[PDB]
């Protein structure tokens, strides 16, 4: 049998259900999402981090004449300088009145630390989900995990069950993301082939040891001013570092639902938005023919003490009469009340007890024991302590904390004042009539 | 959402007992826009229902 | 000085434009997209290819029980079954009245030849453009590589050039792509995790080389009816081969602009669709004082021929006089008409021919020789040939296919009968005031 729920997509909050077939007693199902697993499709942009500039021995082509030549080094700069005189420990290293030329050159490459210290940017797209299922029927247990696109199933253990498309979709992650570190940062970073200085992605190459770079920093030269050999150069502060400084806080601290954010598959896991559309279907091995299962007779409702509480604290006692030995489910089809076990003894009279948790103040439902309903109503009031963390609101408020009384008194100070300009017209023909009489 | 209610109420009683008001009135018209001094009362029942 | 301009994208098809700065002769300027390029971006959903069931030895136990086994082989399937009594060229394996039992199991692996016939399953997104442009000016060439998106800057020379972004997005790559043998397919396949037998995807891997392999083909073993010892086994028929069979025609031959699609980077070539606005950054050095540059005087038009030709087969001259000699540049600032060469030189007293094209039948143009301008028009008539593959169309039509007799004839075409109806107003209102006077 083929059977369809709706499901909060919220971990560690079981939904309780039934299936109604002629001529089997009902069964209880229970589902729980053991923990969501939101793995998004990425393609790695490219990779920065801090550089290093390299200063190579300047080349002196002295008493003689020197021009400029390009190389295929990223941020490669050069310029040439007459009139330069080297001098070193040793002295004069040649020999002519200004004559002589100098050139200078300098490049960029990753520092080596870079090798553990890479920021890698990401895009990503098309936020995809996946659920991990335990279901319960019939005192047997089933696991599943399965994708939430309703074409792809998932076998086990006996069960092949079948999720449903989010009502409501959530996707922390931006079209651009950085990770770095293992912390995930929401930045636009500039797109592949685009240098800013002083900016992050300053420094780009397509992956952390590819020969090939591109990256363009403001490199200026300067005329040597002093007596011995020295290349100045001059040049914009990094821009990785000067991101890091002032990069904000990552996404663990602002990703809504608290959605714990992992790195390695850069995924999200275990965080509520939406709900489930979920279709189970169970053998018909596992249900029960109602002729076996436990006939109960006069079945009744009292509520001892029921405590509008966010944590299950309301209370309940049912009194049943019966002929057969057995076990028996036991359910609350109204949504706005749950009930806390499925399943329970039967005797020939016995009674017994039930919790149970509510979202609204007048606790009123009907409650199946076994085969059989009974309605039953009563009042809750509000707890002392009003803050706790444990699963609340297990049923959303349906403006059902409107109490009977609150109804009365608005029912009852409407009055009907329509019907009595109804009847003023009334008179009024009434005696327009009379003044034809007279 | 609370003070909303209280409001709508407020006019509602509010439009409901000025209507009430306005029809009663123009019935007592009504009743007595005939002079009615040729004759006696017509019936002491309606000047009772009048005042 | 920074210019820019709108081209078409489309190869082959050179642009010209002028740049106007006070005190500098004009300086023409080639543009040409040598070949486009579109990379959208991918990933790897799996791979799937023509299979082959495993058939392995059936557990016989003689005189005994025996109990099936689940294992993780893809597709794993199993079944028991009494009373069998194996017989062999020896002869009987087994010796028991029907005691003996025997299981038989099947699984599903890839075929060894898969390594070459596999086919992947692609999924596609953002698409990228990659523009190749050479660049003509002052008699010197270069070259240049830019993503369309107008801020990523191409490196040339150290010369920034920003292109895009693209005013209608294209691209014939669908959501979901297939790739086989080096043709792509557009097909919608199954995702991940779900299985169809007899349809594509029924073998499904991570990984061509994937130990794990997940895979459901409806294999159901039959129980053995012949007297020796075998297995028999009935399966859909492969999905991939009745795939292979109505896979229906490539995207080579429905990709709409004729893209050329190469497979390995996955992504389109050399075809044309949308518009491209590009900025231009010319150094001031390249170009030409006026001072030095050639005086023109008594500058005329005259057109010998035009033919309304797709090609260029336009004809033209002009009448000059000068007084100092080198080479001024020739332009036509009117869309609708594009010259063949954009300097020429310049004598005392000498005319020059000059070869043009044009979208229309009534060629008239403002055709600027150096610095002075030249209003001139003519009639063209329609070629003898009307089919050719040559580039065509270089200025789109404007509607401007309207010939001067034809707006002749529209202008004698309209009547003014509001005059006539004012004027019976006129002498309706003097005849009132007649009558009046009667
Ligand atoms: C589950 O409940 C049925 C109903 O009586 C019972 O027969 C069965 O033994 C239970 N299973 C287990 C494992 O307790
Ligand atoms: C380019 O044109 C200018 C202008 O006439 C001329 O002086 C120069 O020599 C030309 N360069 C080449 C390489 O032809």
């Amino acid at each position: 049998f083929e059977h369809a729920t709706t499901v909060p997509n919220v971990p560690g909050i079981p939904y309780k259900a039934l299936v109604e077939r002629a001529g089997y007693a009902p069964l209880n199902l229970e589902i729980t999402v053991v923990s969501s697993e939101l793995t998004p499709s990425t393609n790695k942009e490219y990779v920065t981090c801090k550089f290093h500039t390299v200063v190579p021995s300047p080349q002196v082509k002295c008493c003689g004449s020197l021009e400029c030549k390009a190389s295929s080094k990223a941020d490669y700069t050069c310029r040439v300088f007459g009139g330069v005189y080297p001098f070193m420990w040793g002295g004069a290293q040649c020999f002519c009145d200004s004559e002589n030329t100098q050139l200078s050159e300098a490049y960029v490459e990753f520092a080596p630390d870079c090798t553990i210290d890479h920021a890698v940017a990401l895009k990503v797209h098309t936020a995809a989900l996946k659920v991990g299922l335990r279901i319960v029927y019939g005192n047997t247990t089933a696991r599943l995990d399965t994708f939430v696109n309703g074409v792809t199933p998932g076998s086990s253990r006996d069960l092949k069950v079948i999720a449903g498309p989010i009502s409501a979709a959530f996707s922390p992650f931006d079209h651009k993301v950085v990770i770095r570190k293992g912390l995930v940062y929401n930045y636009d970073f500039p797109e592949y082939g685009a240098m800013n200085p002083g900016a992050f992605g300053d420094i780009q190459a397509s992956s952390l040891d590819a020969t090939d770079i591109v990256a363009r920093t403001d490199i200026r030269l300067l005329k040597p001013s002093v007596k011995n050999i020295h290349v100045p150069y001059t040049q914009a502060v990094s821009g990785y570092e000067m991101w890091k400084n002032n990069s904000g806080r990552p996404l663990q601290e602002t990703a809504p639902f608290g959605c714990k954010i992992e790195v390695e598959p850069l995924r999200a896991t275990n965080c509520a938005y939406g709900h489930i559309p979920i279709s189970i279907d169970i053998p018909d091995a596992a249900f029960v023919r109602s002729s076996e299962s436990p006939t109960i007779l006069e079945v009744s409702c009292t509520v001892a003490d029921c405590i509008y509480s966010a944590d299950f604290g309301g209370s309940l006692t049912l009194q049943y009469k019966a002929n057969r030995e057995g076990h028996c489910p036991v359910h609350s089809h109204s949504t706005t009340a749950v009930l806390k076990e499925a399943t329970t003894h039967v005797t020939a009279t016995g009674s017994i007890t039930l919790h149970f948790s509510t979202s609204s103040p007048q606790a009123n439902f009907i409650v199946s024991l076994c085969g059989k309903k009974t309605t039953c109503n009563a009042e809750c009031k509000p707890p002392a302590d009003h803050i706790i963390g444990e699963p609340h609101k297990v049923d959303q408020e349906f403006q059902a904390a409107v109490s009977k009384t609150s109804w009365n008194w608005l029912l009852a100070l409407f009055g009907g004042a329509s019907s009595l300009i109804v009847v003023g017209l009334i008179v009024l023909v009434c005696s327009s009539m009379l003044i034809n009489t007279r | 959402y609370t003070v909303i209610v209280l409001c709508g109420v407020a006019l509602a009683i509010l439009v409901g007992t000025a209507s009430s008001a306005a029809c009663i009135a123009k019935a007592r018209r009504d009743c007595l826009t005939p002079y009615a001094l040729a004759p006696n009362a017509t019936v002491p029942t309606a000047l009772a229902v009048l005042c």
